[PDB]
């Protein structure tokens, strides 16, 4: 026998008793999700401390078949991801270390209750509190204030624990043969290998900057309209020459543009596109909103989904009698179990969120016929792609008419259009300067070549050159500003929602090219074509198999990240501004000075 | 005279894929219609023979092999099929003249705390011969070193279990199949159909 046949049949009892073991893991946490009580919390402590126990043996003993003495590529790629090391190359003090500030971290960021303002008595949280106060709000002094508190006293307390966190996970990348953290997370956009197919962990960097360079002229214009449209709500607070303040960008951290929507609607005289009074005018429930989003796969070409999903998924609150998480995801536990688990109100928003977990359940069953250790996309923004093809689709009017929600009296113009497309720019657009900064800022740090007295110093300056927003107050190096993201405190990747943004496009413009749809493309409709569905399908059942540069090419035809799909969605929205914005000056100025 | 079809297909457990329960039928009346009784038959596939002509034609013997198996590997039970039951548990001959009938069987089997009593082979040296049946649990070396008893870094304990929750999809669900093979030796036949 040889290297590689031993390496198959380790893989294949492996892949037999981690399906076993990630059900009843996924099972206990879906009745965990489902029901909050102390016994499945148990449950679901001991089903995940037993499949971190047989994965730390697993790996520990994979890491006895040399990857150069294999010829495969599927096995290559299963102990490939088998053989990581993980945190298990820092000594024991250390991995303790960290797990430590790791949980401090996300506790610090959970917990964190902010009460500068009068007496302690009154406090705000997270998701009511704070969120409604900065999404909605009117008052440059409040949102200042909720800014810079959130920022100096939460920032303050991750910012000792976050560098000594820098320097364990470093150490932890450079033990697992890497160069750093970065290096450490861009190892997924790499493949190596496939001859024609490869991928390199600093032609990442290069492809992500490229991109963003192509995107650039686009973010100014959408920048300068965005600028001139808070000018006439905001006067005396922003500058005509100048970048625009952080705290003003809806989010507590301005990655999203969306709730800056009522300040900025072009055409706020035509009503903009909602079906939530006809959809529960005409007496629709979850059931009808999932059957539909189930007809329109169907349509498209897709399976149809088992009846165990109907019978098992928890399509609606069970009232306050039993407590349960109601965040909308599709989970796969498994062994053919497939199940959705949210809160279905008869809204807009949550008929399209339902389309999105579907695409991801899609996606889930298509690769199914995979190893256990290939069932995921291709790479961390395939899944999200996906799903956003399917949101993209069913929120066309088109759509709308035909399904039945849509009155036929209704009709569509430039007005309707281009309403629709700065929503969307507001929501797409307008993230993926942000995450190209955040992620650039950490690939620098984890690097090292930049000095650590002056982190805020650089987070700032690349905020004025890369995002185009400015510091309200000046932010001394006691700050860590970073971190006060949920993704930066807990230890999560973030150019996933680049790449996912890019990939999304390059596929709705290749399966409407292949729906032979003429027209826009902000106006395709994905459904009752075959062609499209056989084509996304090539795609889904691939899994992560094949690697992601031949997944990307089979169904769209590229081999990288374009910006070119984006571009010519966004077409009549870019001519619009350019048209419109000409009198007002494009791009932020690099001497402003407070 | 009628001999157990009832009781092969109503049967409180059902036998391991890998160790099949194989039953010799023989001074018989046909009545084949016994069989038809389960409505919810998953699969009545009848290489060879026809689905409706069974009740003219008389055999030596009948067996009925019955186990139970996932949903998606019911379609290795069947001639010329390969997976890892057909080849590691369970194979069935080219010519097969027979019939091959499964049905769904997530009730009676299965549990929501994992019912590993159903286990199947996933590892053999050789592969399966037409109707043949290896009971044997030795451990299957993976190579270059023998265990020289227990199991290890490369050895590998060779039958694998099923779990078989009610709450899996139905390719995964359990799968009572009753596979009836005609026997056509050159000897006075023992099984026939009724006739006036
Ligand atoms: C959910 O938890 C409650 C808490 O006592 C208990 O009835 C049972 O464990 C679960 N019930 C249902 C209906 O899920
Ligand atoms: C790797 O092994 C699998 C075994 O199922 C096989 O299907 C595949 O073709 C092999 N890869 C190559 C490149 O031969
Ligand atoms: C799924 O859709 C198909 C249409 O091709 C239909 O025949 C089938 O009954 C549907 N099944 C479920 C469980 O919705
Ligand atoms: C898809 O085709 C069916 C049948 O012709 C039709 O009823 C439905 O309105 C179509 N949907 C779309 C979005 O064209």
């Amino acid at each position: 026998s040889t290297i590689e046949e031993q390496a198959k049949t380790f893989l294949d009892k492996f892949n037999h008793e981690a399906e076993d073991l990630f059900y009843q893991s996924s099972l206990a946490s879906w009745n965990y999700n489902t029901n909050i009580t102390e016994e499945n919390v148990q449950n679901m402590n001991n089903a995940g401390d037993k499949w971190s126990a047989f994965l730390k043996e697993q790996s520990t003993l994979a890491q006895m078949y040399p990857l150069q003495e294999i010829q495969n590529l599927t096995v290559k790629l299963q102990l490939q991801a088998l053989q990581q090391n993980g945190s298990s190359v820092l000594s024991e003090d250390k991995s303790k270390r960290l797990n430590t500030i790791l949980n401090t971290m996300s506790t610090i960021y959970s917990t964190g209750k902010v009460c500068n303002p009068d007496n302690p008595q009154e406090c705000l949280l997270l998701e009511p509190g704070l969120n409604e106060i900065m999404a909605n709000s009117l008052d440059y002094n409040e949102r200042l204030w909720a800014w810079e508190s959130w920022r100096s006293e939460v920032g303050k307390q991750l910012r000792p624990l976050y560098e000594e966190y820098v320097v364990l996970k470093n150490e932890m990348a450079r033990a697992n043969h890497y160069e750093d953290y970065g290096d450490y997370w861009r190892g997924d956009y790499e493949v190596n290998g496939v001859d024609g197919y490869d991928y390199s962990r600093g032609q990442l960097i290069e492809d992500v900057e490229h991109t963003f360079e192509e995107i650039k002229p686009l973010y100014e214009h959408l920048h300068a309209y965005v600028r001139a449209k808070l000018m006439n709500a905001y006067p005396s607070y922003i500058s005509p020459i100048g970048c625009l303040p952080a705290h003003l960008l809806g989010d507590m951290w301005g990655r999203f543009w969306t709730n800056l929507y009522s300040l900025t609607v072009p055409f706020g005289q035509k009503p903009n596109i909602d079906v939530t009074d006809a959809m529960v005018d005409q007496a629709w429930d979850a059931q009808r909103i999932f059957k539909e989003a189930e007809k329109f796969f169907v349509s498209v070409g897709l399976p149809n989904m088992t009846q165990g999903f109907w019978e098992n998924s928890m399509l609606t609150d069970p009232g306050n009698v039993q407590k349960a998480v109601c965040h909308p995801t599709a989970w796969d536990l498994g062994k053919g179990d497939f199940r959705i688990l949210m809160c279905t109100k008869v809204t807009m928003d949550d008929f399209l969120t339902a389309h999105h977990e579907m695409g991801h359940i899609q996606y889930d069953m298509a690769y199914a016929a995979q190893p256990f250790l290939l069932r995921n996309g291709a790479n961390e923004g395939f899944h999200e792609a996906v799903g956003e093809i399917m949101s993209l689709s069913a929120a066309t009017p088109k759509h709308l008419k035909s399904i039945g929600l849509l009155s036929p009296d209704f009709q569509e113009d430039n007005e309707t259009e281009i309403n629709f497309l700065l929503k969307q720019a507001l929501t797409i657009v307008g993230t993926l300067p942000f995450t190209y900064m955040l992620e650039k800022w950490r690939w620098m740090v984890f690097k090292g070549e930049i000095p650590k007295d002056q982190w805020m110093k650089k987070w700032w300056e690349m905020k004025r050159e890369i995002v185009g927003v400015v510091e309200p107050v000046p932010h001394d190096e006691t700050y860590c500003d970073p971190a006060s993201l949920f993704h930066v405190s807990n230890d999560y990747s973030f150019i996933r929602y680049y790449t996912r943004t890019l990939y999304q496009f390059q596929f709705q413009e290749a399966l409407c090219q292949a729906a032979k749809h003429e027209g826009p493309l902000h106006k395709c409709d994905i459904s009752n074509s075959t062609e499209a569905g056989q084509k996304l399908f090539n795609m889904l059942r691939l899994g992560k198999s094949e690697p992601w540069t031949l997944a990307l090419e089979n169904v769209v035809g590229a081999k990288n990240m374009n910006v070119r799909p984006l571009l010519n969605y966004f077409e009549p929205l870019f001519t619009w501004l350019k048209d419109q914005n000409k009198n007002s000056f494009v791009g932020w100025s690099t001497d402003w000075s407070p | 005279n009628l001999c157990p079809f009832h009781e092969v297909f109503n049967a409180t457990t059902f036998a391991s894929v890998y160790a099949w329960n194989r039953k010799r039928i023989s001074n018989c009346v046909a009545d084949y219609s016994v069989i038809y009784n389960f409505a919810p038959f998953f699969a009545f596939k009848c290489y060879g023979v026809s689905p409706t002509k069974l009740n003219d034609l008389c055999f030596t013997n009948v067996y009925a092999d019955s186990f139970v198996i996932r949903g998606n590997e019911v379609s290795q039970i069947a001639p010329g099929q390969t997976g890892n039951i057909a080849d590691y548990n369970y194979k069935l001959p080219d010519d097969f003249t027979g019939c091959v009938i499964a049905w769904n069987s997530n009730k009676l089997d299965s549990k929501p705390s994992g019912n590993y009593n159903y286990l199947y082979r996933f590892l053999r040296k050789s592969k399966l011969k037409p109707f043949e049946r290896d009971i044997s649990t030795e451990i299957y070396q993976a190579g270059n070193k023998p265990c020289n008893g227990v199991a290890g870094p490369n050895c590998y304990s060779p039958l694998q279990s099923y779990g078989f929750r009610p709450t899996y999809g139905v390719g995964h669900q359990p799968y009572r199949v009753v596979v009836l093979s005609f026997e056509l030796l050159h000897a006075p036949a023992t099984v026939c159909g009724p006739k006036k």
